[PDB]
DNA sequence: CACTCTCGATG
RNA sequence: AUCGAGAGA
């Protein structure tokens, strides 16, 4: 197998689905992620204080590995983290953060309609969060005017990547807004207490996959985690620098592309980001999605050890719970039998 | 099909879309399949050689040029007009190791 | 494998020649022929699983 | 080692660090020659 | 590949006996022998040729499997009769009818021209 | 008058190798003159690997259309030669 | 549910509601690769 | 002995076809993995496993094999023992082996870990639903 | 293969022995029978090899065996090959005994018509 | 399929010119009601204008074709009850060959055109090896 | 290839008979049903051994290598 | 012979029924690389080169190649090539094996440079397949 | 939306 | 290994 562990093995009983707080993402986190430059640092096969750490993961068949050592056999993958220079959207959470938007009016951060409203007390009072939600998203998207603060609350659509309003909205300051939304306005829409958060759904910072979700033989992940730190680096060097107005903006749409389309490459958007051999890159999306996805792939079926397979024929002299097996197979497939009085002497004869 | 595109279509795309601002192009010149080797000798390709040494059994393009140039490898269709085989016979195809 | 009884625990006999060989009147249930049809074999590696096969 | 040529009855033996081409032809098509150790054939 | 050796038709095994004699559980004075290395060319002669003996009550062979050249004889003889008596004069009878036809071959093909 | 017949093969035509190669020369010679454009104003020099790997590359991949994975053509136009049977 | 036509979305949705996954399921046990409640492994074996 | 029925005998064409079994049996018992998902590598040139599929999982689900399933997808298969939080529930345990050491940066854990065996096909799942922003936090409890 | 098909003389075959029983390594004389084959493309025209070119180079010590059967009118026997101009066929055969259950090789006999009751007087067949 | 073709396409100004010079009112000359019989004549989808008497046209391209003055490949379609011409110089279009039949049999009725005689010339070129295909399609 | 050395069914020395066969179609002008009967093939498995043979090292030769 | 399969007459298959030819070429070639660095034809030995192959080497010659004649099988090495990348084990191996699950006889190796003056070589091993239980007619 | 062998060009 | 192509039931 592989080795002893002083841990006591249970079985997993429940899965808690969520978010992931920037908070909890840095503080996983076991390296940050500076330079993106992927291993050899000025002719030199190591791994520079950036970009596949061997904090991350060390891959040389080493007997070493941040710390721990236990080879790389053993090392599951330690995660990392980068800072974004400017918050980015989600791009899987597109529709929701938009309905979010429009369930809760601007700078305050209230929601529409309570309890002295007739229909509200209808719709808040449905236990299931995805149809509570449901049900007061068409009953508060109609509200213009407004707990006080009667601002005017906008039309918002879709466009790209980014938010408009009608009376552009930034990501900042929609992080502001879902950053005062406060808890009990959380149960009141589907979202979790210390699980997910609005405030959550929004890129602060991003989590880095280690190497053994994306291996070297590099991968399209490290490409475009690349392309993320370069837009990134590029971003801060345009906002320490010299700072045009119609220029940040522009590197602004760039990192968020980037961010969307290392999750997700199949959007609306025509840019499918291809690659430098004209590829359309492989999205973490894509490697999920049946019938050659992960789950249907590699989860609900996959190739394994122990199995033959040749073409058959029919034989008058065999039972009808029989099956005649080639010899070559027989030699090739094997059962694990255990020593035993009952069989030692047999299992001698044929070894 | 291939023998069209030869003897009329290439023509018709080089001459009749291309001029610049000037330099005219003019006639276009499709010669037998050869191939110039790293040795430096350009010398006539048979298939037989071409599908041995995973060649490309290709001729080439000269276009003239007003105010001669070659402009590329066309690979040639077999049994085609530019082709060696067209023109041969049995006893060729069979010295040239081509199955008749 | 499209209803339970196109996976069924067989009995081993080791034979020459190159092919799997079965029961003509097992044909029906796995809804094959032998016009150039392949099939697959999976052997259990514990003793429960064995039984498992053996005895469902 | 040696070697012939492949669209002429020639018996080249150059080795290694010459290959290409063939003595008195010019082209540059080589196969390897039977091997020397026989090999027996159960005549079924 | 996984085809078996061609001599394997004809050439005992390493410890294979020519003749495995088994007493049969099923009926009494009766007896199932394994021939090995043999086909339908011995089996149906022996088999018929033990239809002959009428103190014999029956008789039977049966190749189990075309891939192994071996059948099994099953014979029932009368009691005071063992069936091994009863295989023993089937095979010295075929061997006096093959030596009488073979020496009628021989007479008869010297009498011939061309 | 009824529907006109979208199935009439009459109706319908095959490409076979000049007018692919037609297709694929013409983008291949327009990108090439392009390119002499371009070394022209920069100042005989002609790229001549262009067209000669644009036709190879067509030829091998049966990817028709250069190297722009956008091609609709990815059915493979071009294919190995099959001789496992004089009539295959 | 995820392991049925729409895939990503369902992981999506489920992580943005925070879903609680009770992993009784068939394809859930599948998935952990744990012996599932099903047929053999819908009770326990215990000592007496 | 005559036959019955008479036989339609006579010479008819008949040609050999490219399907041979020597060139399609195929056999595996325990070989070379993928590098990704660590499971059994695909085709028969390169020693490779037949794919368990989802019909083949169903068939085995209306037997009520349970434990043959689970072998075929554990043992058979990418069978891989992964360390749990005993807090947030997610692949952050640094387990420093030989020396007990589990730590966890984070929720400052060191005593309450666990451990559980999973596919390494669900591991790479999880830890690619990590990198795309979603906590599937794995309890072991009620 | 060609080879191994080909008659040779079985008269004396009694008296040889088979390899498997013969005390020997390999083979020797008293189990096999060794016969050479040397042909060569020398005319311009096509150059036939037949079974009469094979050459006894064993010693037979008496028994009538090895020598390849030719019922051919014109003496060449079967046809084994065909060479060229250069081409050129140097081989060595050993010549071993052996049962037709074996290998087909082995049969001395061709066909072997067989009927019994013409008239269908027993009625084994239902016509 | 074992004897279908494909066109390779040819040039149709030629055609063109001989449909104009041959009684063919120019599709800018063309009044309707003064002359509703009038068939119109296509060209690879062009409409060049209408044509009165088509019969003789059709006759006179036929029989162009046939003896090579027009090329082989090019199709040509009379529609009689829709009263239109469509000529096809397209490349790409499959075709096939047929035996021609024609009444010109004096002494007889509808026979084809070829006859006997040129299948003993056919192969008498068979065995020799002068008179070939293209011989028959001339 | 080559005329097959015995009839794959009987078993019948056929590769004798090749030569002769064509001999018997261009010298004496027969037709291939009595030049296979004087041949001596009388079942029609070594008939069709020999009438269904195509000589294909003929072309074969037609190489230098 | 029932659901669509047939009985054989093994005699006349060993009269060469149905027999046929199996021809199989594998090609290999020698990388090149700007700082003239250039892969070789050869017979390494265990203690000079990386990785090896677990088949056996003892069928090539001096040039890295099998000659025709010389009968293969398993997963012997056909083609000897090694890569470069003083220092024990200075070479990489990139040599190619036979067929896992074929085998035959090596008919015959063709030696030839490339248009870019690359030296690659063509291995053709033929095999003699004789109709089996299994094989599609 | 619905298991194989394979080939052959690509990074 | 990643994308296209042929084919097996
Ligand atoms: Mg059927
Ligand atoms: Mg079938
Ligand atoms: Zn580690
Ligand atoms: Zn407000
Ligand atoms: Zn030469
Ligand atoms: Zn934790
Ligand atoms: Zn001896
Ligand atoms: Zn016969």
């Amino acid at each position: 197998g592989q080795q002893y562990s002083s841990a006591p093995l249970r079985t997993v009983k429940e899965v808690q689905f969520g978010l992931f707080s920037p908070e909890e993402v840095r503080a996983i986190s076991v390296a940050k992620i500076r330079f993106p430059e992927t291993m050899d640092e000025t002719q030199t096969r190591a791994k520079i204080g950036g970009l596949n750490d061997p904090r991350l993961g060390s891959i040389d068949r080493n007997l070493k590995c941040q710390t721990c050592q236990e080879g790389m056999n053993e090392c599951p993958g330690h995660f990392g983290h980068i800072d974004l220079a400017k918050p980015v959207f989600h791009v899987g959470f597109i529709a929701k953060i938009k309905k979010v938007c429009e369930c809760v009016c601007m700078h305050c951060g209230k929601l529409l309609l309570d309890e002295h409203n007739e229909l509200m007390r209808q719709a808040l009072a449905i236990k299931d969060s995805k149809k509570r939600f449901a049900a007061i998203w068409t009953l508060c998207k109609t509200k213009m005017v407004c707990g006080g603060c009667g601002n005017t609350q906008p039309t918002i659509r879709k466009d790209g990547l980014k938010l408009v309003g009608s009376w552009v909205l930034s990501t900042e300051e929609i992080l502001n807004i879902f950053k005062h939304i406060s808890v009990k306005d959380f149960t009141s829409l589907g979202f979790n207490e210390v699980f997910s958060r609005p405030e959550w759904m929004i890129l602060t910072c991003l989590p880095v996959p280690p190497p053994p979700v994306r291996p070297s033989i590099e991968d399209d992940l490290t490409f475009k985690l690349a392309d993320i730190l370069k837009a990134n680096i590029s971003l801060e060097t345009l906002e320490h620098n010299g700072a045009p107005h119609h220029a940040i903006e522009e590197a602004e749409s760039l990192l968020q592309f980037h961010v969307a389309t290392y999750m997700d490459n199949d959007i609306a958007g025509q840019p499918q980001a291809l690659q430098k051999s004209g590829r359309p890159v492989k999205s973490i999306r894509a490697r999920l999605k049946g019938k050659e996805g992960r789950i249907r792939g590699n989860l609900m079926g996959k190739r394994v050890d122990f199995s033959a397979r040749t073409v058959i024929s029919g034989d008058p002299n065999l039972e009808l719970d029989q099956v005649g097996v080639p010899k070559s197979i027989a030699k090739t497939l094997t059962y694990p039998e255990v020593v035993t009085p009952y069989n030692i002497d047999r299992l001698t004869q044929l070894v | 099909s291939f023998n069209q595109f030869v003897d009329y279509t290439l023509q018709d795309i080089i001459c009749e879309d291309s001029t610049l601002i000037e330099i005219s192009f003019g006639k276009i010149y499709v010669t037998k399949p050869m191939v110039n080797e790293s040795d430096g000798v350009t010398h006539a390709l048979y298939p037989q050689e071409a599908r041995l040494r995973n060649l490309t059994y290709s001729s080439g393009l000269f276009v003239d040029v007003k105010k001669k140039v070659f402009i590329g490898r066309l690979p040639i269709m077999l049994r085609s007009k530019n082709c060696y085989l067209s023109e041969a016979t049995e006893s060729d195809l069979y010295k040239l190791k081509e199955c008749p | 494998s499209l209803h339970k009884m196109s996976m069924m625990a067989h009995r081993v006999k080791v034979i020459p020649y190159s092919t799997f060989r079965l029961n003509l009147s097992v044909t029906s249930p796995y809804n094959a022929d032998f016009d150039g049809d392949e099939m697959n074999l999976h052997v259990p590696q514990s003793e429960e699983t064995r039984a498992e096969l053996s005895q469902l | 080692l040696k070697y012939i040529c492949a669209e002429c009855s020639s018996k080249l033996s150059l080795s290694r660090t010459d290959a290409v081409r063939c003595k008195d032809c010019g082209h540059r098509i080589l196969l390897k020659a039977r091997t020397k150790r026989l090999v027996q054939f159960e005549a079924r | 590949m996984n085809a078996p050796d061609r001599f394997e038709l004809f050439l005992l095994g390493e410890g294979e006996s020519k003749l495995k004699i088994d007493p049969d559980t099923k009926a009494p004075n009766a007896v199932v022998i394994t021939f090995e290395k043999e086909d339908h060319t011995l089996g149906n002669l022996i088999r018929a040729e033990l239809l002959n003996d009428r103190k014999v009550l029956f008789a039977a062979y049966k190749v189990e499997h075309p891939f192994f050249a071996r059948f099994k004889l099953r014979i029932q003889t009368t009691e005071g009769y063992d069936p091994k008596d009863a295989l023993k004069n089937a095979c010295n009878s075929i061997i006096n009818k093959l030596g009488a036809l073979k020496t009628n071959f021989e007479t008869e093909w010297n009498l011939q021209t061309l | 008058k009824d529907q006109d017949d979208r199935d009439h093969f009459g109706k319908k035509r095959l490409d076979l190798a000049g007018p692919l190669l037609a297709q694929l020369f013409k983008t291949l010679f327009k990108k090439l003159t392009k390119d002499i454009f371009r070394y022209m104003q920069r100042t005989l020099a002609i790229n001549a690997k262009t067209i000669t790997s644009g036709l190879k590359y067509a030829l091998a991949t049966g990817n028709w259309g250069e190297q722009k994975k956008a091609m609709s053509s990815r059915a493979g136009v071009s294919q190995v030669l099959n001789r496992y049977t004089y009539s295959s | 549910r995820c392991s049925f036509e729409e895939t990503v979305e369902i992981l999506f949705e489920a992580g943005a509601s925070a879903e609680l996954d009770d992993c009784r399921g068939v394809s859930e046990n599948v998935i952990l690769g744990q012996m599932a409640p099903i047929g053999t492994g819908a009770f326990d074996v215990m000592i007496d | 002995k005559k036959l019955m029925a008479q036989i339609f005998f006579g010479p008819t064409y008949y040609q050999r076809l490219r399907h041979m079994v020597d060139d399609k049996i195929h056999a595996r018992a325990r070989g070379p993995m993928q590098v990704l998902t660590r499971q059994p590598v695909e085709g028969r040139s390169r020693d490779g496993g037949l794919r368990f599929g989802e019909m083949e999982r169903d068939c085995m689900i209306a037997h009520g094999a349970a434990s043959f399933l689970k072998e075929r997808l554990m043992e058979a298969s990418d069978a891989f023992r992964v360390h749990i939080c005993g807090i947030c529930g997610l692949m952050t345990v640094i387990a420093k082996l030989n020396h007990n050491q589990f730590e966890c940066k984070g929720c400052d854990n060191k005593i309450d870990i666990y451990q559980i065996h999973i596919p390494y096909a669900a591991k790479l799942l999880f830890q690619e639903l990590m990198a795309m922003n979603i906590t599937p936090r794995l309890y072991t409890d009620r | 293969h060609r080879l191994g098909l080909i008659p040779l003389q079985s008269m004396d075959i009694e008296q040889l022995e088979y390899s498997r029983d013969c005390f020997c390594e390999d083979h020797c004389d008293k189990c096999s029978v060794v016969l050479t084959l040397q042909a060569f493309g020398e005319s311009e025209s096509t150059t036939n090899v037949y079974s009469k070119d094979l050459v006894i180079v064993s010693n037979l010590m008496g028994r009538n065996i090895g020598h390849p059967i030719i019922q051919d009118k014109e003496g060449n026997g079967v046809l084994i090959c065909k060479l060229r101009k250069g081409q050129e066929l140097k081989l060595t055969c050993v010549a071993k005994k052996g049962i037709a259950k074996e290998h087909a090789k082995w049969g001395p006999a061709a066909a072997i018509e067989f009927e019994y009751d013409p008239w269908n007087k027993l009625k084994h067949t239902d016509y | 399929s074992l004897m279908s073709c494909i066109s390779v396409g040819t040039d149709p100004m030629p055609i063109i010119t001989f449909l104009s010079e041959w009684g063919m009112e120019p599709l800018e000359d063309y009044v309707p009601h003064q002359s509703p019989d009038a068939t119109r004549v296509f060209v690879n989808g062009v409409w060049h204008g209408v044509h009165r008497n088509p019969a003789r046209l059709m006759e006179t391209l036929r029989t162009l074709r046939r003896k090579g003055d027009i090329n082989p490949e090019v199709s040509m379609i009379r529609d009689i009850r829709e009263k239109e011409l469509k000529i096809f110089t397209d490349a790409g279009r499959v075709y096939r060959p047929l035996f021609i039949v024609e009444d010109d049999e004096s002494l007889g009725h509808k026979e084809l055109k070829v006859r006997k005689g040129h299948i003993a010339k056919l192969m008498a070129t068979e065995y020799q090896d002068e008179y070939t295909w293209s011989s028959l399609l001339n | 290839m080559i005329v097959p050395v015995r009839c794959f069914s009987c078993g019948k020395v056929v590769g004798d008979k090749w030569e002769s066969y064509l001999n018997l179609l261009q010298e004496d002008e027969l037709d291939e049903g009595t030049a296979l009967s004087r041949l001596g093939l009388k079942r029609y498995c070594c008939r069709r051994m020999i009438l269904t043979h195509v000589d294909l090292i003929e072309k074969f030769l037609r190489y230098n290598p | 012979n029932q659901e669509d399969s047939m009985i054989m007459n093994q005699s006349s298959i060993d009269r060469g029924l149905f027999r046929s030819l199996f021809f199989r070429s594998y090609m290999d070639q020698e990388k090149k690389y700007g700082m003239s660095i250039t892969e070789t034809f050869e017979k390494p030995q265990r203690t000079n080169t990386l990785r090896m192959k677990h088949g056996t080497y003892d069928k090539l010659d001096d040039d890295g190649l099998i000659a025709p004649g010389v009968r293969v099988s398993g997963e012997d090495v056909i083609i000897g090539k090694t890569t470069p990348i003083t220092a024990y084990h200075s070479k990489r191996d990139a040599s190619t094996p036979l067929r896992s699950t074929e085998n035959g006889i090596v008919d015959q190796v063709l030696v030839t440079t490339n248009q870019d003056g690359l030296k690659f070589v063509k291995v053709r091993v033929r095999t003699t397949k004789i109709p089996q239980i299994g094989d599609k007619f």
